[PDB]
């Protein structure tokens, strides 16, 4: 059963697939989207997003926003994504709990625009993707992996460069 | 020193029911003494004629070896009749109510003139003894017959105190008047008269039997079956001179039964041969005497736990067999002569009977040390183990207590295949001095034992398991062909308690070599022979040895005991022992020139990278920096002697590889005063140190990596130094500007998120500030405690089997394995591994939480916790527990002199996990008890998981990491850039616990940290185990802070989105993920 497309108050549900595994015998991944506004800087006309995969970056959530402007052609001005802590590690901020100045929700993300055009935009038409997807979820757009995992989190072991830290604590402790 | 009497009184109403289980048992033993006064006299015979007497008959007639012939005993036998009172623990009233059920005692004496004043010869006093009850129980089974309790009742012939020479019957009742509750047995033992003979031929040394040996047994077990009765007449003038005397004797007795000697005998292999009427008797001779100059050790004014304390430290300190002893005399002093008879001994006047003869030199031996530790465990006022000095039976399994157990197989044959398949000698004066042939080999088996060790051990104990003290009425004794042999066993439990200096000392050294060579070097060398050599040193010391080859399966105490056995005692026996050998093998042998052949105690690669890292140490004391080192100092777990694989030259696959090793400089002020700059600042100086070094010293290699152990500071860079010796540093730098920057966040932190900046702290203290003082304390007291390194070598290992090692810490495993070597009480310190081992895992199974702490002094035997620190760790461990009662975040409570607070090395695990580790140490203390010590059991207590678990994502690595990670079934150089170590470690950690903290709402995972310790012989595979939070076992409604992977399918109810979250994890690592399966 995939028909329910409209939950309590304003989410979307926009589904997705999951590549081939070697030992996997239809995966499909949710996300939770509903829209807010404020006076303020950029938690204005922005979407909540609500179940987001591992670490998504910059490209690859303007992949779909691209593809999404090639298919309808929608205005769309997105080039940045906020408030992704994706694994935890950016709860607090020490430096300023401790220092002079740089001062001024779970599992959420904060996806921005600039016009009331683009959000009713991408509102109402990913509300008709989740429709479409909720009656027949075959052929959708889905998800291009040229694997942004394994280039820009495999740094676990890969020592830190020298000559780039060298010139971070030098503009740092300049 | 206040709650012991109540501890007292408690012990009593729990051992008290004397009146239910008692007085129709009383009714009983009522029935049974009339009709035994009913039974009539029998007049004069002789042996010729009394076998066609009992030719056909259904009763038979036990005897010793030789059976009796009519011609030197043209013997006669009369029958009258005792009088009988009770004697002993029934008559004392000290019942114990026992699973197993005690015994209860009886009184046939002898009259005088039906017996001649010559008892003094080749047995024939007990054969009329045996005779006199032969046909007491035949007319005893014809009054069965006609007094129809024929359906429940049970006689049995029986050895009394498993002596083969004192043939008793005991009644059992096998499944109104019939009854199965109480304590069962009840006994038929005979009594002699009281003054039989002159004043000359009771002491032990005497002779009077054929073809001069002592014979101390025969004159022992006459004397004892004769007196059955003066014990209790002066034993009752001691209990109208005391009112302790109960509670004396009740105390003592459960003490000795928990601690498992049992007053059978010693000398036919049984621990115990010490009993509670000894004991008691002992007890009033030290309460009536004690001294030389006639010092009443013990008043009788007073209670009975201080009687306890002097009757027990007498016999700790006072030695009573090698040299001298006191006696004492009843009918009342007692009194020390310095003469050893070989014996623990005590002597008497009124009875001049040597009480203790039914027991060991080496069952003394090791008693008295028993004696001495619970002196040790109860003349210290700080802390309370009254469960340890009173509760826990300490011989219920066979390998806590005791560190070494070997098999001795004997296929010998039978009585006459003796000659040619026991190497001992066998004739006259030895069966004469030693009655059986089990106590005789017994005997000689520990004398072979100690003189093959020597020092080497502590303590010797032999046992013949199978041992049968009972036999039908069908058969005239215990006649079995059980395991080759027609003897009271099938095998034998030769055990060891050890000393853990000298375990692997390859040399055991005679004496020097004179010309005129000495008697025990004869003796050395007729006991050694082939193997035996003369002896020179580095020193030029002249003597003689015999060496042996080290292995780290085999320790040579198997070998030297399998030499003295292949050659002093069978030439066709069997020795083993396959679980040394399967846990010796389970741990990791390292890929070192000749480490096949080399030890389990040996520290020499610890030693190794100690002196890598000392020939770091000076290359970074001998430069400048612009604030110089105040001091470097290494805190790693090889630098502790705890790593599993004990680290090799370039080995990159082993975790423990990368070395963590601390340095602080001067107190300077000019700190920055802000975290993110400090921590830059401190990779400054490691940027320059790093700089200087690669300038200088060419031969050392390094890089930088990335610290995310301490949460929310993302700056801290740790440099790594890799050795051209072979091994890995992680270099961090302390300053004094951090634990009050951290502590001034706790202050200024928003006023919710003080537990999560306490938990960074504890992440720290833990890391930089408490570990230097843990590994000090380690290091120190890991060569007084020298089995410390192995067992927690493979305790990590069983942990990492079971794969909890992802979550508790390595410390406090280190602290949970060094309580049964700081505190190995009222066990003894483990001197065998799996004495070590399964001390740990006994110990985390039967602790537990919640009422009782986990304190440990970490101080070396013979700085340590008082009593004011004792009771604030017991009153801030009050504090965590009444702040939370069931133990919701912080599940162990372990605390030491390093570590006040206990929170510190527990935070952050989850309550599955303990759990976890704490029902499968139950689980695997419950199959020990099951089945004991086997290969299989071995093998499924080390085997991985299979349980309630419910993900097991199967991994592998594209290349086998033993090789590069030093398990051997070859690395030698680093490359010319240092990110291929990145592909040749492992990535499965690190990537489950981003996993882990990622979903540390919604489930917890897990992984084999180590790959290839567990995971095949290729080293290859790896599991990860997820676990589902007990708050999602049904299908909530989407709220906001609710922290999980959904898959809503109606209007409400959303569920976990499985199907995808592991496809997500399949895509996150899928050339390491191969395969998937739900439980």
């Amino acid at each position: 059963i995939e028909d329910i497309s409209a939950m309590k108050n304003g989410f979307i549900v926009v589904p997705f697939k999951l590549p081939d595994h070697k030992a996997l015998p239809a995966s499909l991944h949710f996300m939770f989207a509903k829209r807010h506004q404020s006076s303020n800087s950029n938690e204005s006309d922005c979407l909540f997003l609500v179940n987001l995969p591992l670490l998504s970056n910059i490209e690859h959530m303007k992949k779909f926003v691209g593809q999404l402007c090639g298919k309808y052609d929608t205005v769309s001005h997105v080039e940045e994504l906020l408030y992704n802590d994706e694994f935890g590690l950016h709860e607090v901020d020490l430096s300023a709990l401790t220092s002079d100045l740089m001062s001024s929700p779970r599992n959420t993300a904060l996806l921005k625009f600039v016009d009331a055009a683009s959000i009713n935009n991408c509102w109402n038409a990913l509300k008709k993707y989740s429709n479409l997807h909720a009656k027949h979820p075959n052929e959708l757009f889905e998800w291009t992996y040229t694997t942004p995992s394994f280039t820009t989190f495999v740094n676990f072991y890969k020592p830190l460069d020298i000559d780039y830290l060298k010139e971070d604590i030098h503009t740092h402790m300049a | 020193s206040n709650i012991f009497k109540l501890q007292i009184d408690e012990l009593l109403e729990q051992v008290k029911l004397k009146q239910k289980h008692v007085l129709k048992v009383e009714k009983f033993l009522h029935k049974l003494y009339d009709i035994l006064q009913e039974i009539p006299d029998w007049e004069e015979k002789s042996l010729a004629e009394v076998d066609s007497f009992f030719k056909n008959k259904i009763v038979s007639v036990p005897f010793v070896d030789p059976k009796p012939i009519p011609q030197n005993t043209n013997y006669k036998f009369n029958y009258k009749k005792p009088d009988i009172s009770l004697i002993g623990s029934f008559a004392l009233k000290a019942g114990i109510y026992q699973p197993n059920g005690s015994s209860i005692d009886t009184l046939l004496t002898m009259p005088k003139e039906l017996f001649e004043k010559k008892d003094f010869l080749n047995f024939r006093c007990l054969h009329k003894r045996s005779v006199y009850l032969a046909y007491l129980t035949h007319h005893l089974l014809i009054l069965l017959k006609k007094d129809k309790l024929d359906s429940f009742l049970q006689l049995e012939y029986s050895y009394f105190d498993n002596d083969p020479l004192l043939p008793i019957l005991r009644i059992s009742c096998s499944k109104d008047y019939n009854f199965y509750k109480t304590r069962f047995s009840i006994n038929l033992l005979i009594g002699f008269p009281y003054k039989v003979f002159e004043p000359k031929k009771l002491l032990p040394n005497r002779n009077c039997i054929r073809i001069l040996p002592a014979t101390p047994l025969y004159n022992f077990s006459v004397l004892s079956s004769s007196t059955h009765e003066n014990y209790l007449k002066y034993l009752y003038k001691t209990k109208k001179q005391t009112e302790s005397f109960v509670e004396a004797t009740v105390l003592g007795r459960l003490w000795l039964q928990q601690r498992g000697f049992s007053s059978n005998m010693s000398h036919s292999g049984s621990l115990g041969g010490f009993g509670t009427f000894e004991f008691t008797i002992l007890m009033a001779a030290l309460l009536n005497g004690g001294g030389i100059n006639s010092n009443k050790i013990l008043l009788h004014g007073f209670s009975s736990y201080q009687l306890f304390k002097g009757v027990i430290k007498y016999l700790a300190t006072m030695d009573l067999c090698h040299d001298g002893h006191l006696q004492f005399h009843s009918n009342p002093a007692s009194k020390y002569i310095d003469e050893g008879f070989q014996t623990p001994t005590l002597f008497d006047k009124s009875t001049k009977v040597n009480i203790l003869t039914k027991m060991t030199v080496s069952s003394y031996q090791i008693l008295k040390e028993y004696a001495g530790e619970t002196l040790r465990m109860l003349n210290n006022v700080v802390q309370d183990q009254f469960s340890n000095i009173f509760l826990t039976n300490i011989s219920r399994f066979d390998n806590l207590k005791y560190d070494l157990c070997y098999d001795v197989q004997l296929p010998l044959g039978k009585y006459n295949n003796l000659e040619t398949s026991l190497a001992a000698t066998f004739g006259s004066m030895e069966r004469v001095k030693f009655i059986t042939l089990e106590n005789f080999l017994a005997h000689k088996i520990t004398n072979v034992a100690r003189y093959a060790l020597g020092d080497r051990i502590k303590y010797i104990q032999i046992e013949m398991v199978g041992q049968k003290s009972d036999f039908p009425i069908t058969k005239r004794k215990v006649y079995s062909n059980t395991g080759g042999n027609h003897f009271n066993f099938d095998f034998v439990r030769v055990k060891l308690i050890v000393n853990p200096s000298e375990c692997d000392k390859l040399v055991t050294k005679g004496p020097a070599h004179s010309e005129t060579m000495s008697t025990e070097a004869a003796v050395f060398k007729n006991f050694w022979g082939i193997k035996s050599s003369l002896r020179r040193f580095k020193d030029g010391s002249i003597t003689h040895c015999c060496v042996w080859s080290t292995s780290s399966s085999e320790p040579i105490i198997s070998s030297i005991v399998n030499f003295a056995l292949q050659k002093h005692v069978s030439k066709k026996a069997q020795i083993s022992n396959e679980t040394i050998k399967k846990f010796h093998n389970f741990l990791p042998l390292p890929n070192l020139p000749s480490s096949a052949k080399t030890s389990v105690l040996n520290l020499s690669s610890f030693f190794n990278l100690k002196k890598s890292f000392d020939d770091l140490y000076k290359i970074i004391f001998q430069m400048k920096l612009p604030l110089s080192v105040k001091s470097i100092l290494p805190v790693g777990s090889a630098f502790r002697y705890t790593s599993l694989c004990q680290p090799v030259p370039f080995a990159y696959s082993d975790p423990d590889f990368f070395q963590d090793v601390i340095l602080e400089f001067e107190t300077s002020p000019k700190w920055p005063d802000e975290i993110t700059s400090l921590e830059k600042a401190k990779t400054a100086f490691l940027l320059k140190i790093q700089e200087e070094l690669s300038a200088n010293s060419s031969t050392y290699r390094s890089f930088f990596s990335r610290d995310e152990s301490i949460p929310y500071n993302l700056e801290i860079v740790t440099l790594n130094i890799l050795t051209p010796e072979g091994y890995g540093f992680k270099f961090r730098v302390l300053t004094e500007r951090d634990e009050i920057l951290y502590l001034r966040a706790i202050a200024n932190a928003r006023n919710e998120l003080k537990p999560e900046l306490e938990a960074t702290f504890l992440k720290f203290t833990a890391k930089y500030l408490a570990s230097v003082r843990h590994t000090r304390t380690l290091e120190n007291i890991s060569h007084s405690y020298q089995f410390y390194s192995p067992v927690v070598r493979l305790f990590k290992r069983w942990l990492d089997t079971h794969l909890l090692l992802g979550h508790i810490t390595d410390e406090l495993a280190e602290l949970i394995a060094i309580k049964p070597f700081v505190d190995p009480a009222p066990y003894f310190i483990p001197g065998s591994l799996e004495n070590g081992f399964l001390k740990v895992l006994k110990f985390i199974s039967q602790w537990n939480w919640k009422d009782d702490p986990l304190i440990l002094d970490l101080v070396k035997p013979e700085e340590r916790l008082t009593l004011a620190q004792y009771k604030g760790i017991q009153m801030n461990f009050t504090n965590l527990r009444n702040s939370d009662p069931n133990g919701t975040h912080l599940q162990f409570f372990v605390a030491s002199k390093n570590d006040p607070s206990g929170i510190l090395y527990s935070s952050g695990i989850p309550l599955p996990i303990a759990t976890r580790l704490t029902a499968l140490a139950k689980v695997a203390v419950n199959l020990l008890q099951t089945h004991g010590l086997n290969q299989q059991t071995i093998n499924l207590l080390f085997t991985p998981g299979l349980k309630d678990y419910d993900f097991v994502v199967d991994l592998r690595t594209p290349i086998g990491l033993k090789s590069s990670c030093g398990i051997l079934s070859a690395p030698s150089n680093f490359p010319e850039n240092l990110n291929d170590l990145s592909e040749k470690m492992d990535p499965t950690y690190q990537l489950v616990k981003y996993l882990n903290l990622k979903y540390k709402n919604s489930l917890i995972l897990s992984s084999r940290k180590y790959i290839g310790v567990n995971g095949g012989e290729k080293g290859d595979k790896n599991v990860i185990t997820g676990l589902i939070k007990p708050l999602f076992k049904g299908a909530h409604k989407f709220r906001v802070n609710l922290d999980c992977n959904v898959k809503p399918v109606d209007d409400e109810n959303v569920i976990l989105n499985k199907e995808a979250i592991f496809h997500e994890i399949a895509a996150f690592g899928n050339d390491m993920v191969i395969n998937f399966e739900t439980d």
